[PDB]
């Protein structure tokens, strides 16, 4: 596995559906013309590499695997200065479907 | 291109072999470890705190017989990742509270 | 893959620590910016927060690939692996990347040995702000880059055609200033490591004091005006025009040190610390005009709304 090449390069567009779930909409600085929102930032894609078949259909996993393998370098084009939470532990979460979604 | 190949080799000379745990002449006389700065600027000297903050261009030079080459006659300048894998000093500042 | 193979074979035998034609001949790097947005002016600090998409380009013979493909578009992870300019900010008080959700790096790389690297940056730069005349003053921040530790033989810089793409401005946070127009040059510096190749972008902000006068000037002025009243007050309210003169002249005290609070702490009188002066004047001669009256009070009715608006005209003209 190449962690470099997004999925489908060179045959096809990948195709990353996001969503989000707006945990609590922090307060709004109108000094600062910003505003805070916390979120689950929840995006899915297809990766044909990352196919499997055993006894589960889906490989619930954490953060280290997110880092092994490609995902998309999505970032807010007006943010500033947010932080992924780390405490205990990255809050992040990795869910392989057997089909590679 | 012999350059590129030749300065490589010296290179990965030097490190290969190379203790960082050592200091030059580990075991012998004591290293002299020249110093020189360039202040950039005093930002502010702050009576509230009892501290001021400077930015600098700290500069310090010394002698390491082992990165030592003469193959090339040019003076490298390598990667700032470079001097994780050497010995530099360890170079601290009494009064610093947050640098 | 056929893509896979080509990243294995670039960097197989790659040098990391050695710049392009080390030894051979200095790397010209073509630099180039999208101001995203000039945040805040802090004059009181003598600061400035700029967010940019620095883009820099340059030629590396080691990473040069023939086969169907044009260009290698990658993401961050690659960055680290192959040789980047040590390009810092030599006026930047603190500068920071960004890494949400993943470090805002691109890297793309051409057959021929072109490689793209371009990172999105906010760089609290230093502007040594000239408040002499204040809140008139007009500014030209710059932003100076260069190679931390490669010299001029090594490491040569150059702004590509495309020089600045400054964005749309309505969105800025400039509240204080208008971006006048951006300026760029190339010097070279000369310091104890060698000489250095400097690039610089000049950026000319120009003070609006809509606030300054609804914040400063017009209580200021009205202040003032509250002075002259008290001539219409008639001579015998001796505790009515005192009254009104040691309320007016002690506020205004207030007025200036607020409004000298706004400034930070240099050691020269502006332009705004001559207004509330001259009002200063003002409001204490009337005190004291009163304070002969009573130990005339026409003269004062004409004189005073004249010299001030005199004044007025004399300093805005300035
Ligand atoms: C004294 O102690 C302090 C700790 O108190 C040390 O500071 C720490 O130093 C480490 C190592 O340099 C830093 O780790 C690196 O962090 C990178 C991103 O950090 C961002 O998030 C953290 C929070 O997690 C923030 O603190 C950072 O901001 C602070 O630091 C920056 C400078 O880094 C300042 O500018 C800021 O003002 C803050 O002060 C950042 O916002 C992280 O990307 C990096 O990991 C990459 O690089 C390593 C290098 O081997 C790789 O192993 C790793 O896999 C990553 O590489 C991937 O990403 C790069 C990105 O381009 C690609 O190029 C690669 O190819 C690959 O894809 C590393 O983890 C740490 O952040 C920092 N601060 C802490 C811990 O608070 C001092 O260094 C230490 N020494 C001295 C002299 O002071
Ligand atoms: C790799 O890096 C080294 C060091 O940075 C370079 O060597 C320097 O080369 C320059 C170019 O000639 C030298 O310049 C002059 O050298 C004179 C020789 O002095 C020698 O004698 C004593 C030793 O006891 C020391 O002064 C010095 O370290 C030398 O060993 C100096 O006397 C000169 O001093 C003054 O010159 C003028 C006077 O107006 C001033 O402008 C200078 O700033 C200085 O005050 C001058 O320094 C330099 O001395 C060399 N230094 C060393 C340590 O060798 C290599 O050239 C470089 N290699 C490259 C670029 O390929
Ligand atoms: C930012 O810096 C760049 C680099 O100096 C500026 O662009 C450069 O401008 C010079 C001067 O105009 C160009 O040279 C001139 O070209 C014209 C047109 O061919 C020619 O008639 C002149 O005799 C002279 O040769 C130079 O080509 C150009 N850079 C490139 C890559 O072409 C740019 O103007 C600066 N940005 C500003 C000032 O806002
Ligand atoms: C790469 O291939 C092209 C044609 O396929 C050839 O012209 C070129 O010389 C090659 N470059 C190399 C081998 O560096
Ligand atoms: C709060 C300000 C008090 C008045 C200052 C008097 C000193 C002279 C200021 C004007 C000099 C050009
Ligand atoms: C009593 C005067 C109040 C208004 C003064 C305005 C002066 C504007 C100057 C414009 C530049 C010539
Ligand atoms: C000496 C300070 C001014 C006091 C008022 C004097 C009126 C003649
Ligand atoms: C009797 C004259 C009073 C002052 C005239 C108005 C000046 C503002
Ligand atoms: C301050 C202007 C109004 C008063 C003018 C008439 C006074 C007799
Ligand atoms: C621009 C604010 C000052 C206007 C002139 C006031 C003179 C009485």
């Amino acid at each position: 596995y190449d962690n470099r090449l997004r999925p489908g390069l060179g045959e096809r567009v990948t195709e990353v559906k996001t969503d989000i779930f707006v945990t609590s909409f922090g307060p709004v600085s109108d000094h600062d013309m910003e505003y805070t929102i916390d979120v689950f930032f929840r995006q899915s894609w297809k990766d044909e590499r990352l196919k499997f078949k055993g006894p589960m259909t889906v490989l619930r996993l954490n953060n280290l695997m997110a880092s092994k393998i490609w995902t998309p370098d999505t970032f807010f084009h007006n943010g500033k200065k947010s932080v992924a939470h780390n405490m205990t532990m990255p809050n992040k979460l990795l869910r392989i479907t057997e089909d590679g979604t | 291109p012999s350059n590129m190949s030749l300065v490589k080799e010296t290179v990965d000379r030097l490190l290969k072999g190379y203790d960082i745990r050592l200091r030059p002449d580990f075991g012998g006389p004591p290293v002299a470890v020249g110093m020189n700065i360039d202040i950039a600027s005093i930002d502010m000297v702050s009576e509230v705190n009892m501290d001021y903050t400077l930015t600098m261009y700290f500069q310090q030079a010394w002698r390491d017989k082992r990165l030592s080459y003469n193959v090339i006659p040019l003076n490298l300048t390598l990667d700032n990742r470079v001097a994780d894998q050497l010995w530099v000093p360890d170079t601290y500042f009494l009064n610093d509270k947050k640098s | 893959g056929d893509v896979t193979v080509i990243l294995n074979n670039l960097l197989e035998g790659y040098d990391n620590k050695l710049r392009p034609d080390i030894g051979v001949k200095p790397t010209l790097i073509h630099t180039d910016m999208y101001v995203n947005s000039i945040g805040p002016v802090n004059a009181i600090n003598m600061e400035y927060t700029i967010d940019i998409f620095f883009a820099q380009t340059w030629y590396d013979r080691r990473l040069k690939f023939n086969s169907t493909i044009k260009v290698l578009r990658l993401n961050s992870n690659m960055v680290g692996k192959i040789w980047i300019p040590d390009t810092f900010f030599r006026n930047s008080k603190k500068a920071d990347a960004h890494w949400i959700t993943t470090p805002n790096r691109m890297l793309r790389i051409w057959n021929d040995g072109r490689v793209l690297y371009t990172l999105r940056l906010t760089i609290d730069a230093e502007c040594q702000l000239q408040l002499h005349n204040f809140p008139m003053d007009e500014h030209s921040c710059p932003l100076e880059f260069s190679s931390y530790g490669y010299p001029r033989e090594e490491i040569v810089y150059q702004w590509k055609r495309s020089s600045v793409e400054v964005g749309d401005t309505r969105s800025w946070r400039l509240y204080q200033f208008s971006f006048v127009g951006l300026r760029n040059t190339t010097e070279v510096v000369k310091t104890t490591s060698g000489d250095y190749v400097v690039m610089s972008v000049y950026f000319d902000l120009s003070r609006r004091m809509g606030y300054f006068t609804i914040q400063t000037y017009i209580p200021c002025t009205l202040i003032v005006v509250l002075s002259w009243v008290s001539f219409w007050i008639n001579k015998d309210a001796v505790p009515a025009r005192t009254s009104l003169g040691i309320t007016t002249v002690l506020t205004m005290t207030t007025l200036s040190t607020i409004a000298r609070k706004s400034l930070p702490k240099v050691s020269y009188v502006t332009a705004m610390d001559l207004f509330v002066s001259v009002c200063f004047i003002f409001v204490f001669s009337a005190l004291v005009e009163y304070g002969t009256l009573h130990y005339m009070d026409s003269y004062a009715r004409i004189f005073f709304p004249t010299a001030f608006c005199l004044f007025n005209l004399v300093y805005w003209v300035s």
